[PDB]
């Protein structure tokens, strides 16, 4: 696991001793060589897991998300440079330098063996996305937005380090394959509540979970493009990966502790559906979006079974790839038009007709027309709730018929229609920016080939 | 994309389908069931003597 | 000629060389976990006649 | 392929024809420029109905405000012209 | 479309409206032309039987009585022509409409092709950039202190003026652009 | 008669067409060459009995050849 | 052909009937056959043959890898940790190898359905016993194990199994 880690941190003297016109081209093939390193990850042995070290180890369900990340670096650093070009050579290395020990920080975390140093590195990742959205983000309302980021995080999280280290002290070990192994039922009480509860919520609030989702809308809107990017198709996935890891010790309390969250993920992903129909800023959308995706993994998570776990896993996946290419292309329009509104600019696909295809496909990625994998994902979490019980395929199909109703709105009002008479500054689509949606979009299709390095260990 | 589509089969999935032909061959050779409803033998398990 | 490039891209270095040090030490963390080697009931072997360990 | 431009002799051509398939004006008496309200002795009523059979002769709709305007048969020719993008 | 409108519609107005909205209706029930002629004949005695009206406000009551009349006896399906704002052609070629700003954007090489109408396009552009100061303060003489009243605008009155506000009325990119 | 159309640019979506198309094959026409090329002259390998007093390398235990490499 | 057993995947021997021509007017299916033929079955063949001398040029073998039978998890003390991890190997290589066997009954299944046609809800009731027996045992075996499933699980669930069985047999054996 060193030869992934090792280069990832002399990413940071590279382009911290590289020229003042070097460093975005110097760090892009460089992040794009450790996602091809990266991409090794993926053989996997069935039966069990690939144990490295004492320290680290990887899963059928860490390496899909590490190949994300790695990925993901450097379609930041592509979406980032144009934003920062007024900026000086010090505080662009810098941001390069946040992306950095942020990726540093989320492929440490999802190879982690013991409990304590993957939360040590969960709440890590606070603080290089926390100076990104109020150092870069661009209006006023960055403060608020990064003061609610990370204290909805941190009164989640805190109780959380409290469960684990009582958890230690009872059972002698929080390293995960001790912990699978010596599994014992939780007994009906009111400590073994709690103790679930303190186990659950800071997971909860990171997916996150309606109710205690505020802080996301603010967070996405207000963070730049690549601050977006990462909170959007990694940093929701914490949550998922550590209830995946952590309700092994559960059993059999989430047989019932998991009714108020399941109608909690239910009723508020109709919700969260029914808010995209009615938002004027184009940010907003996406990011209510991300929350009806997520309860849905949430839904997937608590039922506990072997096809939820595969659907969870391939509709994270699925969702992360779709909502950066989403943000990429709102952020296109802003930096053209230095507006968030979506109403602003219209009829773009006459002015614009890749740009324009690009945002066709990402619509009908984000809708789940098969056989791509959101719909993968999304049909297994359906039919492992239809097992559950059969009266949730109502709000299943609800949810399907209101996400393709905003999906289409939004591609209808941004591209259709007739252009903005007054807005005469929209220049043809730059390489960079169309480079950038077709190395988000390929994967997207490829994967489709091959679903099974994307379905987890339950495969 | 070439070296995921040319990974080993390191899931042993071509293993377990040759072995569950081997089972199934061997098995319906000589009138055996396919499957048991037990996944382990009783002979090994000492389940409480008394139940009531 | 290659003074004033070297002195200029020697950054593209950096990276290669952190990887195959970190191949290094992943083949020296798998050299402290060898208790088992050639000793688990699933794979317990007979030796090669030329052959010292099973893996490495 | 659909048919040939228009061109501006050919409106007025139309417009003077369906002009003298009117009974109400004499056909030696009416002019391109001959005035609806003023020469030919008509009222609103057979103004809206001129604009009518424009409407039917052309097949398009001119909007009421702009037809009130239209008081001699040049202005007609005009607004046609200008408004299928006619130059010659 | 192209008149700016008035504050209100007069009485005459309104009427003339009512008459051209009936015949149309009309038109639409009497599918073939002699049935239609003679209805409108009719319809336009009955119109012309209060034609010389003195009272405004009998004038006035057989309006709306007549508007009751024709909101009732509508059809519910009437002719449209095709571009008309409820026609099966309204805005169909809304999406071939290009605007002129565009073609300053356009690569060299794009430019390599069509030199003539592109330096006719600066030609056009030099005229523009030499009017619009003109414009501006004809528009500025010709406005009373409290604002414009109307959403007329005057023509040009000088030797070499051209009308204020005439770029993107001149340039319009076409009825059927493509 | 011919009337000038008014287009937007098309000359950058065209280019950047092109650049990806040109990459995209330069490194996927070689891959498809010589997994024929494999294919065709070396091919898959037989099912066979482990023989007496024989133990086989790890890589022996696959069929495709690009994968045993 | 010979490549896969024919015990494990058996089909019964086709029966096909001989053309019986009952008119003068030619069958134009025969000639599309013979042109279909000529015109693509032997250069395909041609291209097998040459690709299959290649082959034959250079020859190599690949091997099923063999398993030893280790001790299963009931003969593992409890806190033991590298007999339970050995026992767990064990009964996931063995899960997988259940869920094989259950695919290869339920592509029986398929094949005679659509190999009998018309007649398959008489002529398919073998294949379909055969698959309630392994549907019943695999259920038995391996359901509402749940995700986070282990092998200490599955003994559980038998030995409950195996009380309520006993416990039954007890009642009716005083009966
Ligand atoms: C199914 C047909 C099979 C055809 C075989 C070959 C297909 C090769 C295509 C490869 C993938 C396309 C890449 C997408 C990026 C867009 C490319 C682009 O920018 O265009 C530049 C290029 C240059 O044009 P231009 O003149 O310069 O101007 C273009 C303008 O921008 C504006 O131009 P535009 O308006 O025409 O837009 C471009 C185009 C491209 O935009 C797209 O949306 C195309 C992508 C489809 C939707 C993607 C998400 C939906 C989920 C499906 C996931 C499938 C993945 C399978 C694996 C893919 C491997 C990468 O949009 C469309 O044509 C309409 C989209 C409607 C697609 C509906 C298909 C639904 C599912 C059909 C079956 C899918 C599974 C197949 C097997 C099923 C069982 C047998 O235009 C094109 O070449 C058009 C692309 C061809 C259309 C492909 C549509 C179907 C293909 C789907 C995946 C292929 C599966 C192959 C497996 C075997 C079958
Ligand atoms: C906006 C989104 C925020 C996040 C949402 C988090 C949801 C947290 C809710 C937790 C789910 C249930 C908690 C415990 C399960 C049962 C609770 C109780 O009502 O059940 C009965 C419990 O009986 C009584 O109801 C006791 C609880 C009464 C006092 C609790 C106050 C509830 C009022 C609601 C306050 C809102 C809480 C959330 C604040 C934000 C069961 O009867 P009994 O079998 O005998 O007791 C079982 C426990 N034993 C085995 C230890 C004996
Ligand atoms: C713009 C112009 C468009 C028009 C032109 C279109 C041209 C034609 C397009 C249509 C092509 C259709 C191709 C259909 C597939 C053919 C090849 C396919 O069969 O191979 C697949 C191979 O797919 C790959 O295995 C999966 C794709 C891997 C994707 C990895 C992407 C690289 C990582 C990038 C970053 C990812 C970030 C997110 C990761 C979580 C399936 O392999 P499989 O049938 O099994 O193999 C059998 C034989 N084997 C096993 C010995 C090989
Ligand atoms: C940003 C919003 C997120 C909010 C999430 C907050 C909820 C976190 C869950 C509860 C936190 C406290 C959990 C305590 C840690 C668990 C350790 C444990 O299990 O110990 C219990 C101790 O249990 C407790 O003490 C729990 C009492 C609660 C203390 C603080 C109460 C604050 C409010 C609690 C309810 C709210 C929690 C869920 C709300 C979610 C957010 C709305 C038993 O230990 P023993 O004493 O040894 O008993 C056995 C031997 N006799
Ligand atoms: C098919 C279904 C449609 C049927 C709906 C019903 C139709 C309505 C039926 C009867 C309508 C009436 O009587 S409506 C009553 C009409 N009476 C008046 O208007 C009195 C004052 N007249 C004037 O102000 C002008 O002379 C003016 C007439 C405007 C002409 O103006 P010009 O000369 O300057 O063009």
């Amino acid at each position: 696991m060193l030869k992934i880690i090792i280069p990832t941190t002399m990413l940071l003297p590279m382009t911290w001793m590289s020229k003042h016109n070097m460093i975005w081209i110097n760090a892009t093939v460089h992040s794009l060589l450790i996602s091809l390193i990266s991409l090794s990850l993926l053989n996997q042995l069935g039966e069990n897991s690939l144990n490295f070290s004492l320290t680290f180890f990887s899963d059928s369900l860490s390496a899909p998300l590490l190949v994300l990340t790695t990925w993901l670096l450097p379609l930041m650093l592509m979406a980032s440079q144009s934003h920062l070009s007024k900026e000086t050579t010090t505080r662009k290395k810098l941001y390069i330098t946040m992306l950095i020990l942020l990726q540093l920080f989320l492929i440490m975390t999802f190879t982690a063996t013991e409990l304590i140093l993957f939360y040590i590195l969960f709440e890590a990742t606070l603080v290089p996305t926390l100076i990104i959205i109020t150092r870069w983000g661009n209006q006023t309302e960055r403060l608020n937005a990064g003061l609610y980021f990370l204290f909805y995080t941190l009164a989640g999280s805190l109780p959380l380090l409290v469960a684990l280290v009582y958890i230690q002290n009872t059972t002698g070990s929080l390293n995960f394959l001790i912990i699978h192994y010596w599994s014992h039922p939780l007994s009906n009480s009111w400590s073994n509540i709690f103790m679930w509860l303190a186990c659950i919520m800071a997971f909860m609030v990171k997916m996150p979970l309606y109710g205690l989702h505020l802080w996301l809308p603010k967070a996405h809107v207000e963070a730049p493009i690549a601050g977006s990017m990462v909170l959007a198709a990694v940093l929701l996935k914490l949550g998922g990966y550590g209830m995946m890891r952590i309700t092994t010790i559960l059993n059999p309390l989430t047989n019932y502790m998991a009714y108020p969250f399941l109608m909690l993920s239910m009723w508020g992903m109709i919700m969260t559906s029914s808010i995209c129909l009615r938002q004027t800023d184009l940010k907003s959308l996406i990011a209510y979006s991300s929350v009806s995706h997520m309860a849905l993994v949430i839904v997937a998570i608590m039922i506990q079974t072997p096809w939820s776990f595969m659907g969870a896993t391939a509709l994270m996946i699925a969702h992360g790839l779709t909502s950066s290419m989403l943000f990429c292309l709102a952020n296109t329009n802003y930096e053209r038009v230095h507006s968030r509104t979506m109403i602003l600019a219209r009829g773009l696909q006459t002015l614009l007709p890749l740009m324009a295809t690009w945002w066709l496909v990402a619509s009908l990625t984000n809708l789940a027309l098969p056989p791509s994998i959101n719909l993968i994902g999304e049909l297994f979490i359906i039919t492992a709730s239809f097992s559950w019980s059969n009266i949730t395929i109502i709000l299943m199909g609800m949810n399907m018929m209101i996400t393709a109703l905003y999906s289409l709105y939004m591609l209808i009002t941004t591209q259709r229609g007739k252009y903005t008479h007054h807005i005469n500054n929209i220049k043809p689509s730059f390489t960079r920016e169309n480079a950038l949606m077709a190395l988000h979009i390929l994967p997207l299709l490829l994967l489709t080939l091959n679903p099974k390095m994307i379905l987890g260990p339950l495969y | 994309s070439t070296f995921v589509a040319y990974l080993p089969d390191y899931r042993m999935q071509e293993w377990a389908r040759r072995e569950a032909e081997r089972l199934v061959k061997y098995r319906e050779a000589n009138g055996l069931p396919l499957m048991e409803s037990n996944c382990f033998d009783p002979n090994k398990i000492q389940l409480p003597e008394d139940e009531d | 000629n290659v003074l004033q490039i070297v002195r200029d891209h020697w950054v593209h270095i950096l990276v290669p060389v952190g990887f195959v040090f970190g191949c290094y030490l992943d083949r020296r963390s798998d050299e402290k976990l060898t208790a088992f080697r050639n000793k688990s009931l699933l794979f317990k072997r007979e030796l090669r006649p030329n052959e010292e360990v099973t893996w490495k | 392929s659909d048919a040939p431009p228009l061109t501006l002799e050919a409106i007025k051509d139309r417009v003077l024809y369906v002009l003298k398939l009117y009974d109400k004006i004499d056909p030696e008496k009416l002019s391109v420029n001959s005035h609806f309200m003023k020469d030919l002795g008509l009222d609103s009523l057979d103004q809206v109905e001129i604009i009518m059979a424009m409407e039917d002769e052309f097949g398009f709709e001119i909007p009421d405000i702009d037809a009130e305007k239209l008081m001699c048969p040049q202005e007609i020719v005009d607004y046609i012209a200008d408004k299928k993008d006619v130059y010659e | 479309a192209f008149s700016a409108p008035a504050a209100y519609l007069t009485h005459q107005q309104k009427v003339l409206r009512l008459y051209k909205r009936a015949l149309r209706h009309l038109e639409s029930w009497c599918v073939h032309r002699d049935k239609y002629r003679y209805f409108a004949c009719l319809m336009r005695a009955r119109f012309d039987e209060h034609k010389n009206e003195k009272d405004m406000v009998k004038a006035t009551q057989l309006l709306r009585q007549a508007e009751e009349e024709f909101w009732y006896g509508q059809h519910p399906q009437p002719y449209i022509f095709p571009e008309s704002p409820g026609g099966t052609s309204y805005e169909r070629y809304e999406c071939y409409k290009v605007p002129e700003w565009c073609l300053d954007d356009w690569h060299p090489s794009e430019k390599a092709m069509y030199p003539d109408y592109f330096a006719k396009r600066e030609q056009w552009k030099r005229l523009r950039r030499e009017s619009w100061e003109r414009e501006v303060k004809q528009l500025q003489e010709e406005t009373p202190p409290g604002g414009p009243r109307t959403e007329a605008l005057p023509p040009a009155r000088k030797e070499g003026d051209l009308p204020p506000l005439w770029w993107h009325i001149v340039t319009r990119p076409r009825e059927r652009p493509m | 008669k011919r009337l000038f159309i008014i287009k937007p640019s098309g000359f950058y979506d065209r280019r950047f067409l092109k650049l990806m198309r040109f990459y995209i094959l330069l490194t996927g026409i070689p891959v498809a060459i010589g997994i024929t090329l494999v294919n065709v002259f070396i091919g898959e390998a037989e099912l066979a009995d482990i023989p007496e007093g024989y133990v086989p390398e790890h890589w022996e235990y696959f069929k495709h050849p690009i994968s045993r490499w | 052909p010979d490549s896969w057993d024919k015990d494990v995947y058996p089909e019964p021997p086709r029966r096909t009937p001989a053309p019986a021509p009952q008119t003068s007017l030619p069958n134009p299916v025969t000639y599309l056959t013979k042109i279909f033929d000529l015109l693509v079955d032997r250069p395909v063949t041609l291209a097998r043959e040459f690709i299959e001398q290649q082959h034959a040029k250079n020859r190599y073998y690949y091997y099923h890898r063999e398993f030893r039978r280790v001790p299963d998890i009931t003969e593992c003390e409890e806190k033991d940790i590298l007999c339970m991890f050995e026992a767990e190997m064990q009964w996931r290589r063995d899960y997988k190898v259940d869920q094989e066997i259950v695919n290869i009954i339920q592509e029986r299944l398929k094949a005679c359905q659509q190999r009998e046609g018309e007649s398959y809800r008489q002529n398919c009731a073998k294949e379909l016993e055969q698959f309630t027996q392994v549907s019943k045992a695999f259920q038995d075996r391996y359901s509402d194990l749940g995700a986070h499933y282990s092998a200490r699980k599955c003994l559980a669930k038998q030995k409950q199994r195996m009380l309520a069985e006993r416990k039954a047999a007890k009642e009716a054996a005083a009966a």
